[PDB]
């Protein structure tokens, strides 16, 4: 495994990677799966169900994880994925690139809300 | 402008159940015309919204700890629409289980890849989900007889793994169709052939048994009831309609907690049928969920 973290670590930076991709004109991963919903949800960024606010988008978590459609390891501890079996909430500026959001931003641990988009913890 | 432009889809009306039409070819005066959806929202996505919809009118079983199994989950997108949409309406902690020929990411609890012959479980089921399609059903070269293949794994399923009280929805086109799985509708409380508005313009229809009840409660022919399937979609043009898909208030389905019992076939009698048919029984163990997916080992 030494070795073999070692390399992966090197080459598979997947985040990197396609954020690179887009730099370079990449169209964006497709076939995000968006939900129906009432748009007078909680807001919060990763839920049990659809919990987008006027200002978002819900997706299936699975298919907003770059992991899990490129079918490679996850980097969380026990390759656990925080998207599978969850709903995204999009920002409806950056919903044309949900796996592109989900990689570039993080959830604040108090308030359940992305960095940057709804997060108001620093008030 | 028709009034069942507003609801999620259309149910085939008692009557033309109750016909003994022959086997005509499908005319749908739409055929193939596409529905108006919503900004970014898949068809899968609206389909599953509309089916959801619909079952929420019915007397569903919904006890704690649901088990629901989605079969032709997958899609030539490599994701799961219609795993997403049960999951959205299922109520939390519900273990969904779905699988298909291909591979594809899901959010289901758990996923198995291969035919659906392959997929087994000892464990007892309270909602059959089916969006299977035999990709071959396009090539029409013969007299459009009942088909096997998935349909004989999907009735074998039902008499031998769905819980008594649990309900199905086996997707059915003009061509892809079972005499055997119309004749098991007759196995439970109420049973209709449904087609979603946003696909009024397909032969498609999910077939749905509400309550299973373990025997029959009437006779169904097959053959027959297809032919009355498709004199209905011939004889009652839908227009298409993606309405219902802009009020997601009332979507989620409502967590019931449906009693669960262990009960052997001699204790099942009109009493435990009665309770079985309104939705408020489920008849199996409550053991853990053990499923399977068979591999065939060679060179
Ligand atoms: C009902 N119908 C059938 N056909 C003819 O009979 C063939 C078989 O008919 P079918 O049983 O496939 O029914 P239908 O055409 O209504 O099905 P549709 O294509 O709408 O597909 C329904 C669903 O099946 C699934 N499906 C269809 N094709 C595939 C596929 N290749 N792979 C996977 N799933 C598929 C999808 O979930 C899809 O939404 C058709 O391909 C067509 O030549 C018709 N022709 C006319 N002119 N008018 C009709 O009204 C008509
Ligand atoms: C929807 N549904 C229909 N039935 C049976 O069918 C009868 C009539 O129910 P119906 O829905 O067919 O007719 P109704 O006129 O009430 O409504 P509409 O057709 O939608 O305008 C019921 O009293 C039951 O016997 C049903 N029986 C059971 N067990 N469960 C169901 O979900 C169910
Ligand atoms: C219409 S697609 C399903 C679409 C999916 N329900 C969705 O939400 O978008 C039909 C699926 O049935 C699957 N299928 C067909 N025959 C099958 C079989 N015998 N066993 C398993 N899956 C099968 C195909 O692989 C295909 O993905
Ligand atoms: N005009 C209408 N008729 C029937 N059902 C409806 N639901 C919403 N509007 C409706
Ligand atoms: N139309 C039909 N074709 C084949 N087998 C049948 N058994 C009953 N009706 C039938
Ligand atoms: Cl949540
Ligand atoms: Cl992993
Ligand atoms: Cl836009
Ligand atoms: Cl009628
Ligand atoms: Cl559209
Ligand atoms: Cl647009
Ligand atoms: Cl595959
Ligand atoms: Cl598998
Ligand atoms: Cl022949
Ligand atoms: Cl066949
Ligand atoms: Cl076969
Ligand atoms: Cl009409
Ligand atoms: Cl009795
Ligand atoms: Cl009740
Ligand atoms: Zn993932
Ligand atoms: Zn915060």
């Amino acid at each position: 495994n030494s070795t073999v973290l070692s390399f992966c670590a090197f080459a598979v930076d997947a985040a990197k990677a396609y954020k690179d991709y887009l730099a370079s004109g990449g169209q964006p991963i497709t076939n995000c799966v968006k939900m129906l919903c009432t748009h007078t949800g909680t807001g919060q960024a990763i839920t049990v169900t659809p919990e987008a606010n006027m200002d978002q988008e819900s997706f299936g978590g699975a298919s907003c994880c770059l992991y899990c459609r490129c079918h490679i390891d996850h980097p969380n501890p026990k390759g656990f994925c925080d998207l599978k079996g969850k709903y995204v909430q999009i920002p409806t500026t950056c919903a044309n690139d949900p796996v592109g959001f989900t990689l570039k931003n993080t959830v604040c641990t108090v308030c359940g809300m992305w960095k940057g988009y709804g997060c108001s913890c620093d008030q | 402008a028709s009034s069942q432009a507003w609801q999620p889809g259309v149910a085939m009306p008692n009557l033309y159940k109750m016909q003994r039409m022959l086997l005509e070819k499908c005319d749908l005066q739409n055929y193939g015309d596409s529905a108006t959806l919503p900004k970014g929202i898949m068809m899968n996505v609206a389909k599953y919204t509309q089916l959801c919809q619909y079952l929420n009118t019915l007397t569903l079983a919904v006890p704690y700890n649901m088990r629901v199994i989605h079969f032709g989950a997958g899609s030539d997108k490599g994701v799961a629409p219609g795993t997403a949409v049960l999951r959205q309406w299922l109520p939390t902690g519900t273990l969904l289980v779905d699988s298909d020929l291909n591979d594809f990411v899901s959010d289901a609890d758990s996923t198995l890849i291969g035919d659906c012959a392959t997929v087994h479980t000892a464990n007892k089921w309270d909602l059959i989900i089916s969006d299977m399609y035999d990709p071959k059903t396009k090539n029409v070269t013969k007299e459009n007889d009942s088909k096997e293949g998935f349909f004989t794994y999907i009735c074998g399923f039902i008499q031998q793994k769905l819980a008594l009280g649990g309900s199905v929805a086996i997707k059915i086109t003009e061509h892809s169709w079972n005499a055997d799985l119309y004749k098991l509708m007759g196995h439970f409380a109420w049973w209709t052939a449904f087609v979603t508005n946003v696909n009024a313009s397909s032969s498609e229809a999910f077939l749905i048994g509400c309550n299973y009840l373990g025997k029959p409660r009437e006779q169904i022919d097959g053959y027959v009831m297809h032919a009355n399937y498709i004199f209905w979609r011939n004889t009652n043009p839908i227009q298409l309609s993606s309405y219902s898909l802009f009020d997601m208030s009332k979507f989620p389905l409502k967590l019931r907690g449906t009693a669960v019992m262990s009960l052997k076939e001699g204790q099942i009698n009109d009493m435990i049928l009665s309770l079985l048919s309104k939705g408020r029984l489920i008849i199996r163990e409550n053991n853990r969920v053990v499923i399977s997916s068979d591999v065939l080992v060679n060179n």
